[PDB]
């Protein structure tokens, strides 16, 4: 889902989506948290339109 | 004896292939070999960066075509921006298109 | 005054407008220094600004003008004046866009008004294309473009209503405005559209 949305330009869609997986209660290794945080703060580092500063 | 770097191996391809100095070579030589022959066959091998190194020794030399190559190297494609694309075409067309040189016409 | 005009009034005879204008901007002279300053930036407008380029070496001395003719309060009438303004903001949309600062580039379009993004701006915007200096109706191709490339890209990243309303709106302003390559644009501005959906 985050792959679509990044090719989209959709980038703080994705970086929601990796933040919620995070922090969820689902089965997920520490790492993969930490890759999925990381790829977050990326992608809501950089503007996507339509959405405020 | 393992194969040598590609700028060593075309070096000593260059031995062979042209053993006497063709009268109508520019820009000099670079360890011994005209400087236009060696950015040929490295980019005729594949190896850009071996042909840039050559750049790198005859900075001098060259002049403006430093600044033109490293940007062919970089830009994907084996394209260059048309801005600069057209400085360097129109440079050949204006003084160079029929050189003493076969190398550098090539290149 | 009179000679600094002489040998800036030969030298733009002989096309050398970088000199001609730094003569003329010698003697405080803002009317042909805009001028020739204008003729100088558009058709860098839309080109690529890299190091040591034309673009560069041209909008830094275009700046250098504009700091010293505000703090000194300087201006050309305002045609002169308006249009040189206007290519500088022009210039930063561009660089903007060729750097992939999308959302900082829609930004600066939307502020100079030139191009209409809802439909009841249509009217007024058309009329003013009429008058306007032809350095800017020269890069109107490539602003149309550009812009549709914007909203084109942040797309694929309601909003999606928002964009194809902004969409239509550049059509038709392409359609009612005769232009360069209006046949070009208009029918890629088109296609561009029709992806969105």
């Amino acid at each position: 889902l985050c792959r679509f949305y990044t090719t989209r330009s959709r980038f703080f869609e994705a970086a929601q989506v990796q933040t919620n997986l995070a922090k969820s209660d689902l089965n997920i290794s520490l790492k993969d948290r930490i890759i999925l945080l990381s790829r977050a703060k990326g992608n809501a580092s950089v503007n996507t339109i339509g959405i405020s500063r | 004896g393992g194969v040598p770097g590609t700028y060593q191996l075309v070096r000593s391809f260059l031995n062979i292939k042209l053993p006497a100095p063709l009268p109508g070579l520019q820009d000099g030589e670079v360890e011994g070999h005209p400087v236009w022959a060696l950015i040929y066959y490295c980019m005729r091998c594949g190896d850009l960066l071996a042909a840039s190194q050559v750049v790198n020794r005859a900075q001098h030399q060259l002049g403006e075509f430093k600044t033109w190559f490293q940007e062919y190297m970089n830009s994907k494609d084996r394209r260059l921006s048309p801005a600069t694309e057209n400085k360097l075409r129109l440079h050949y067309r204006r003084a160079l298109r029929n050189n003493t040189d076969p190398y550098k016409r090539a290149v | 005054k009179p000679i600094i005009n002489k040998v800036a009034s030969v030298a733009e005879n002989k096309g050398l407008f970088e000199e001609a204008a730094k003569l003329y901007d010698l003697a405080k002279n803002a009317d042909k220094v805009l001028e020739l300053m204008n003729k100088l930036l558009s058709p860098v407008v839309p080109q690529i600004s890299a190091p040591q380029s034309n673009k560069e070496r041209l909008k830094n001395m275009a700046l250098s003008i504009a700091e010293r003719y505000r703090a000194q309060g300087i201006s050309a009438n305002k045609f002169v004046d308006s249009t040189f303004y206007l290519l500088l903001d022009l210039i930063t949309f561009f660089d903007e866009y060729h750097s992939g600062h999308i959302d900082r580039a829609f930004d600066i379009i939307e502020r100079l008004k030139l191009v209409p993004l809802n439909q009841e701006s249509v009217e007024e915007r058309v009329a003013a294309f009429r008058n306007f200096s032809d350095e800017i109706r020269h890069n109107l191709s490539e602003v149309l473009l550009a812009t549709m490339n914007i909203l084109f890209t942040q797309f694929k990243r309601d909003r999606d209503s928002q964009l194809r309303s902004q969409a239509r709106t550049l059509i038709t302003f392409a359609g009612m405005i005769p232009y360069r390559t209006s046949g070009d644009t208009n029918a890629r501005l088109v296609q561009m559209e029709v992806l969105m959906n």
